[PDB]
């Protein structure tokens, strides 16, 4: 949940 | 406690243990499945444990949904070790670490062996892990020979649809390490240019014009857009794709919750790609 689809 | 080394970091953990709480790391669930590790805490998927994990979640309480650890529940468990994910926000990893020794397990697929050996070291199953790794490598050797040279020179892409949007991944992430790295297909420039999970437009995809597309679609990850796949398939721009016209689109050839960078993901993807690229189950 940022591996950023964030 | 004992010193455990994992990706140039050292953790002191009581080992072997079964008091393992897994949060965020679906990778570690997939490693647990092959190692037959029954963790104390495991990831829920829409509030349940998928059929494919039921053999190792028999002793487990849910830690929460993948991205949403229930820190109160994890505290309740008092685990010897928490297997987290490198994909969490750093602040979220810090919060998780209040409930115990926390190891962020890598989502970089080239670390699949290290991830497996981590769980193996924690549970005393090094021999079993090494056998699994050895068997993948033998499988890869045999499988490479069963895939025709034209297939190995084709343009192939793996996409995953999430909230109705199309995502690609770096060359060493998801299934791409198996498709490009292990099998030797050439990564498209868009994959080479990807720094992380990356949104790609259908418009850009139509320019890439791949020969083969593996489409991964989980209903769970598309609750906001449940018909995303059928909608995609009716789009004129999707319909213009070489892969679509040649009937070379493979939907959920591996379970859509599979993470790619695990022994289990790789062995499944190796076989699926072999079958699909050769269009024959014998592979
Ligand atoms: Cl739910
Ligand atoms: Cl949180
Ligand atoms: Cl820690
Ligand atoms: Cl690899
Ligand atoms: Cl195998
Ligand atoms: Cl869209
Ligand atoms: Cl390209
Ligand atoms: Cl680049
Ligand atoms: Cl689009
Ligand atoms: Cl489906
Ligand atoms: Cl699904
Ligand atoms: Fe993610």
């Amino acid at each position: 949940g940022t591996g950023t689809g964030t | 406690k004992k010193k455990i080394e994992y990706l140039d970091k050292t953790y002191e953990v009581t080992v072997p243990t079964d008091k393992i709480a897994i949060t965020g790391s679906v990778e570690s669930m997939e490693d647990a499945k092959l190692l037959d590790v029954h963790p104390q805490g495991a990831i829920s998927f829409s509030g349940k444990f998928p059929d494919m994990f039921k053999d190792i979640t028999d002793k487990a309480e849910p830690t929460g949904e993948k991205m949403e650890p229930n820190i109160e529940k994890i505290l309740e468990m008092k685990p010897d070790v928490i297997l987290a994910s490198t994909k969490f926000p750093e602040k979220t990893l810090q919060k998780i670490s209040t409930a115990g020794t926390t190891i962020p397990v890598s989502h970089i697929s080239s670390n699949w062996k290290e991830n497996m050996m981590l769980l193996a070291q924690l549970t005393g199953k090094e021999k079993k892990a090494k056998k699994i790794i050895a068997d993948y490598e033998q499988d890869l050797k045999e499988t490479k020979t069963k895939i025709n040279d034209k297939a190995k020179d084709s343009k192939a892409l793996v996409i995953r649809i999430r909230q109705g949007n199309i995502y690609i991944y770096p060359e060493q992430v998801y299934f791409n390490s198996t498709l490009y790295g292990d099998l030797g297909l050439k990564a498209p420039n868009e994959v080479k240019a990807a720094k992380a999970q990356e949104l790609i437009s259908l418009e850009k995809l139509s320019e890439m014009n791949p020969d083969h597309i593996f489409v991964q679609f989980s209903d769970d990850e598309n609750a906001d857009k449940p018909d995303a796949l059928k909608d995609l398939e009716k789009n004129p721009i999707w319909k213009s794709l070489k892969a679509v016209k040649e009937d070379h689109v493979y939907v959920n050839s591996v379970d859509p919750l599979a993470q790619g960078g695990t022994a289990w993901s790789k062995v499944r993807f190796l076989k699926a790609a072999a079958e699909k690229l050769t269009q024959n189950k014998l592979a």
